[PDB]
């Protein structure tokens, strides 16, 4: 981890919970969903928000 | 240190920045076609 | 050379830590 | 061009030189103080001392010399042995001066600083590790215990508890004590003798003090056996041979190439070597056999060393050992002596023909004698050995108290009493 | 021992330009790459729109 | 006197002489009682067929087992009776035969050497002995991970051409070989031009050429066809090889990309290319103060126990890369921190940093010339490579060529966004996956 | 396999006392084959131990013939009941081929300690004769387990014979131990670096005096007095007695009452121990060296 | 056999010999 931009801010060390997260080989599209879920959640957040303004 | 290279590449990025930088804002300009 | 009660040294472990001897 | 010119100085330091037409410009310093001067509390000094060259001199900061050397693209060298500790240095023809300067401050301007000093401990094991892979390495030192008592048996390698044991002050004493203009011998190669001679007496004149020679080493018989689980045993048997600098050591040096062979043919089962053949005849399949001779100032050690299998061990021994008796019985082939000389002379030459090998052999004379024998007369000296000479020399070998060291499974291993 | 290994052949997946081993891989290499990147650049663009 | 400028001038030059049947003669005078005679052979592993593999190796052993005229181990005794050292060696392209000797016994040497060059005692006495000896060795050769990992790398890219194959070939042909193929492969590739002859020592040329002459004016050693000169462009394949084994302490890992052939100007620049990185291993006296970025840093955390680099340029091909050793849990480090030491060169590089390397390679080649034999070996490859050329001072001129732009032009070719191949051996486990390395070769400018 | 790590932890603690460390290396100097074998696994021998090996060695050296059982306070029948029952297996037995061949030699091992350990021993007789007892007399003649704490021991000549010609702290004891096919009698010393060689001859030549015919017969009595009592005070304890019971068993298979033993003790003649003592200096002797060897002589100085 | 041996450390390279 010599001069790795992961540890320079301590923060990005946490960010190594993802890059190097090991993963299984054979995986259905059916494992897209977990990550897929959060997607909707975000995109929502904006919509009802700007909607919240005029309502 | 008289850093030699990256001087040209530098001009590029701000320019690479520059061109699209209007391509966002879009306003009075010259060429259309 | 320490024996003097007996012949030489020892080896024992059962429980109690271990014991060497003369 | 001109051949060896060595100029005795008032400092006792002999400055020898040539000049070449070659771009190679090299220099080295040879000093008498090896392991053999480490006393019971002086142990490991050299072993570690040799490793110090990267430190901060009083002349220069360590970091400096570092960026100093590579910038030149030049190269530095360090070497030690039981007797003559040496530093070696080389760079291109032109610029040696700056580096020449550097050579000075090293031995000239030492600095010992605990943080500097102590932090280099861990290097030792990493060091002491790799050499110990080859048991042949591991075999050598224990051997010297069996043949001596006091000094020569001292290792080139720091004893283990001796490691956390090394303070700075100790060094600086040992520094100056065994460092004197009298004991320091400098050699040039391709450079003007004057620029050599210029700086020579200048920085290199200090004292005085201490060559203290009190180690006669007292060759003393004994054997040692150390038990491993290996499937290939290592064992040697050596009798005291003569001191260096006589045809006697040469008689063994004859007698080695008589019996002993550095391989002249790869993969070859070596027929011209009797012993190896005299072994495999009466013995069975893999093994390896070599007779050993090495000498020093006050003595030399001649014998043989064998590597075979567990049961193979004792078998090889006498088969080899009694084979030696045959020549000690007056058995000889005089043409072999010639071939041996033929081998001996050539092999010697082929060693000396290289520059650096020659470089050593030059200054090897220096701390020894201070003169230069032309190789011609050497070759003449080679011929000078009589046949019965080596014979009686060989007779001594079986004729005197012999020493053994044991490395491997000892399951079948005989003692000396079987021999 | 170790010696007996030999890499199995994938070539079905390859394209024939490098299918000749007596080609230096460098020659097609020139044009070879960009088409791959060409998608890369290409695929990227419409996104920005 | 001696000045590095003058010293380039005063040289005994290489000599050129031809025979009629294609053998070449050459020589240089060392003013020396001793001389190194050798013979070089361009017969490559890549010439032999798959069945023929390992033969020459096996063959090389057979040479000194006694020859057609001179049966087994009467041979060695003479050279031993002389006292001369005798040795030979092989390489995927090249096989060597040579002796260190005095100038005195020179006359027999050739006529000794000459006989065995082609005339060979062919007897099944040895065929099984060597086979067993070789089967002994083949199974023993598994001990050094170093020599292990190489061959993988060849097969990695050079799959599809004989170039990648083992010198010693499959264990099976070791059993399966009849000396017909030997004689047959003895037959084809041992005629000239394939043959190249030289020697060096106190010999000058003439007094060689006289006693060159008639064997081996000669015994032919021929030139007819035996195809011509058959070789083919070898395939350069971006790929990987992974043999995962968790027992051993360390994992030898090295990395490479293909490169130019022997003869080319770029052949020069690459010499200084590796001069830049330097190399670190455990017991160097280097310490943290070293100038080379990785040599200091990869030692700082001991991200490596050891590493070095390699450069080899074949006829039509060349190899570039480094070979390194480190503990497994940290392996990722080297790989991350190796790359930029290429990449930062490719953009930001510097003149002064080269000087030392410029100096080093200068320092390097000069020191190469000590001792009789090394010159002798040079000649052979040179002839097989550049022919006659010993551009001694010209090297410096070839070196003086070098410029900061020159460099930043070179690496532009062979590195920035290229396709490497991956050679690795257990415990590979943590080795970053391929597609990283690829997207890790070219910077994003980061 | 999981019990490997226990070994070092085991092998550790005993090695603190060099006196422990001293014993084993010694046996190398006096023998060749078997007796010199350690009670402690050699180091590379540790990753070396498979199960199958054991089970062979299990049954091989385990036989009803070689097994000896002792009861204490319980009905002999319940003893005798189960006795032949489970404990009868084979056979195979006993593989005695080790004569151990007492063989001279010395060994020197270098530490940085300020207190050296060295011993010198000559072969004494086998167990089960007044000869071993003669040394067992001769030990308590010269050698003393401390009978008075803190006391500088006057009745021991050697210790006095040392300190008279020697200086500041040290410790001196003569050593004797025997077995079936032999016994080892000698002395072992711990002194300072310069102190080493000094103590040696001062102790060593002191031994010569008794080997010169010098003896005090009342001492023999006191020695017996010591010898008998100390023996008793060892046997008086139950477990010590417990051992001494079955110690006979694998040895003889009979029981000598301590009375006759005491009678046997008296039976030793004076010149007996003398000539026995004569042998000691009269035969090839062995040495082991633990400490700074700086001043340490070899056997050749002795 | 061996020289007997030697020791080499110096700076950038190193090895052990016989
Ligand atoms: C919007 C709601 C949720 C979000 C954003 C979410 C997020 C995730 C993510 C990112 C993963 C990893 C990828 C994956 O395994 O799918 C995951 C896994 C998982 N989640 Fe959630 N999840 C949600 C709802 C749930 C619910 C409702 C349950 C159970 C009632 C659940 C139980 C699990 C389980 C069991 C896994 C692991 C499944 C596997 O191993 O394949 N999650 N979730
Ligand atoms: C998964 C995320 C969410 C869901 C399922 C949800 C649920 C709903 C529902 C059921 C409606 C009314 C349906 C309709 O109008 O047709 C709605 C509209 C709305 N939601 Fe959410 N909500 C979510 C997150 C949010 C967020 C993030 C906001 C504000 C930032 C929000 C605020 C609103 C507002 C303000 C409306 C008014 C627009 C409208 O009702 O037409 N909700 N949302």
């Amino acid at each position: 981890m010599t001069n790795i931009r992961k540890s320079h801010p301590l923060m990005k060390i946490v960010n190594n919970a993802f890059i190097d997260l090991p993963a299984p080989s054979n995986i259905s599209s059916w494992w897209n969903f977990g990550s897929l879920l959060g997607i909707c959640l975000i995109l929502q957040i904006l919509t009802g928000l700007f909607l919240a303004m005029h309502y | 240190q008289l850093a030699r290279n990256w001087v040209p590449t530098a001009s590029l990025w701000g320019a690479v920045g520059a061109v699209g930088l209007v391509w966002a804002t879009d306003w009075r300009l010259i060429l259309d076609w | 050379g320490q024996a003097a009660g007996r012949p030489l040294v020892a080896s024992v472990s059962l429980n109690v830590p271990a014991s060497v001897r003369y | 061009p001109q051949d060896l010119e060595f100029t005795r100085l008032p400092n006792g330091l002999v400055i020898a030189s040539l000049e070449n037409y070659a771009p190679a410009s090299r220099i080295g310093l040879f000093i008498k103080a090896g392991s053999r001067y480490e006393n019971s509390n002086n142990l490991g000094t050299s072993h570690l001392l040799r490793l110090a060259s990267s430190l901060t001199t009083k002349g220069a900061s360590s970091f400096k010399i570092t960026r100093g050397i590579e910038a030149v693209g030049g190269k530095l060298s360090v070497t030690s042995t039981r007797e003559n500790m040496a530093y070696t240095v080389e760079c291109l023809r032109d610029d040696v001066d700056i580096l020449m300067e550097f050579l000075l401050n090293v031995t000239t301007a030492p600095e010992f600083r605990r943080w500097e000093v102590a932090a280099l401990q861990p290097q030792l094991r990493i060091d002491k590790a790799v050499a110990l892979q080859n048991p042949q390495a591991h075999v050598i030192e224990n051997l010297h215990a069996a043949a001596y008592r006091n000094a020569l048996a001292n290792s080139l390698y720091c004893p283990d508890y001796r490691i956390g044991k090394v303070t700075p002050v100790e060094l600086h004493d040992y520094v100056q004590n065994h460092f004197t203009s009298a004991r320091m011998a400098l050699i040039g190669l391709g450079v003007s003798h004057p620029v050599l001679k210029q700086v020579a007496e200048q920085f290199l004149n200090i004292r005085g003090g201490l060559g203290l020679s009190g180690a006669k080493a007292k060759y003393h018989g004994g054997e040692i056996r150390e038990q491993n689980g290996d499937s290939l045993v290592h064992a040697a048997l050596v009798a005291e041979s003569a001191a260096i600098g006589s045809a006697e050591a040469n008689a063994f040096s004859v007698l080695q190439h008589v019996l002993g062979a550095g391989p002249h043919v790869k993969r070859g089962s070596n027929a011209t070597s009797s012993l190896y053949q005299a072994v495999a005849k009466g013995v069975h399949q893999p093994f390896d056999v070599s007779a050993f001779n090495a000498s020093y100032s006050d003595s030399g050690l001649f014998g043989f060393y064998t590597i075979s299998q567990a049961a193979s061990a004792g078998d090889v021994i006498k088969a080899a050992y009694n084979q030696v008796k045959t020549i000690a019985q007056g058995n000889l082939s005089n043409p072999d002596v010639q071939a041996a000389k033929n081998k001996l002379k050539a092999g010697y030459l082929m060693s000396v023909e290289s520059s650096e090998g020659f470089l050593d052999e030059v200054g090897s004379q220096a701390l020894a004698a201070g003169s230069y024998t032309p190789p011609s007369t050497v070759l003449q000296q080679i011929d000078a050995v009589a046949d019965a000479d080596v014979i009686n020399a060989a007779k001594k070998f079986v004729s005197g108290r012999k020493s053994m060291a044991a490395s491997g499974n000892l399951g079948h291993t005989p003692f000396i009493d079987e021999l | 021992s170790h010696t007996d290994i030999k890499v199995p052949d994938f070539s079905d997946y390859r394209r024939p330009e490098v299918l000749d081993s007596t080609k230096s891989s460098k020659e097609s290499s020139e044009a070879r790459k960009g088409f791959s990147y060409l998608v890369t650049a290409t695929t990227t663009v419409g996104v920005a729109y | 006197t001696a000045t590095y400028a003058q010293a380039l001038q005063s040289v005994p030059e290489t000599q050129v002489s031809q025979l009629d049947n294609g053998l070449r003669v050459a020589s240089e005078q060392s003013s020396q009682p001793t001389c190194t005679v050798g013979v070089w052979i361009d017969a490559g592993s890549r010439y032999e067929s798959e069945k023929n593999n390992g033969a020459g190796y096996f063959v090389e052993h057979l040479a000194f087992k006694g020859t057609k005229n001179r049966p087994g181990n009467a041979l060695e005794k003479e050279v031993e009776s002389m006292g001369a050292h005798l040795n030979a060696y092989s390489t995927r392209e090249h096989t060597a035969y040579y002796i260190k000797a005095l100038s005195k016994d020179l006359p027999k040497a050739v006529e000794l050497l000459a006989d065995i060059v082609q005339n060979c005692s062919l007897e099944d006495s040895q065929i099984e002995k060597e086979r067993d000896v070789i089967l002994q060795e083949l199974q023993e050769n598994d001990t050094s991970m170093r020599d292990v990992v190489f061959n993988y790398l060849h097969a990695t890219a050079f799959q599809g051409t004989p170039l990648a194959q083992s010198v010693e070939g499959p264990s099976e042909n070791v059993r399966k070989l009849s000396r017909a193929d030997l004689t047959e492969y003895l037959s084809r590739h041992y005629k000239a031009p394939r043959m190249v002859l030289a020697a060096a020592g106190g010999l000058e040329h003439r007094q060689l050429l006289d006693l060159a002459q008639k064997h081996f004016s000669g015994l032919s050693g021929t030139y007819d066809e035996d195809a011509v000169p058959t070789l083919s462009p070898c395939r350069f394949t971006g790929s990987q090889i992974c043999h995962r084994e968790d027992g051993l302490p360390l994992a030898h890992v090295a990395i490479a990309v293909e490169g130019p052939g022997w003869a080319h100007p770029d052949n020069v620049a690459l010499q200084v290319a590796n001069a830049i990185i330097g190399h670190y291993d455990c017991t160097y006296g280097g310490g943290a103060h070293l100038s080379s970025p990785l040599a200091s840093i990869a030692a700082t955390n001991k991200l490596c126990q050891s590493f070095q680099t390699f450069n080899i340029c074949y006829a039509d091909t060349g190899l570039l890369g480094a070979h390194f050793v480190c503990d497994h849990m940290s392996i990722d480090d080297m790989m991350f921190v190796l790359q930029g030491q290429w990449m930062r060169l490719c953009t930001s590089a510097t003149e002064s940093e080269v000087l030392r390397g410029k100096n080093l390679l200068r320092n390097a080649l000069v020191s190469h010339l000590d001792g009789t034999t090394p010159v002798c070996e040079d000649i052979g490859r040179s002839l097989l490579t550049y022919g006659r050329r010993i551009p001694l001072a010209e090297w410096e001129s070839r070196i003086a060529e070098v410029d900061a732009r020159v460099v930043r032009e070179v690496c532009s070719k062979y590195f920035y966004d290229q396709c490497p191949a991956v050679a690795g051996f257990g415990p590979i486990e943590q080795l970053p996956d391929y597609n990283r390395i690829r997207s890790g070769m070219f910077w994003l400018r980061f």
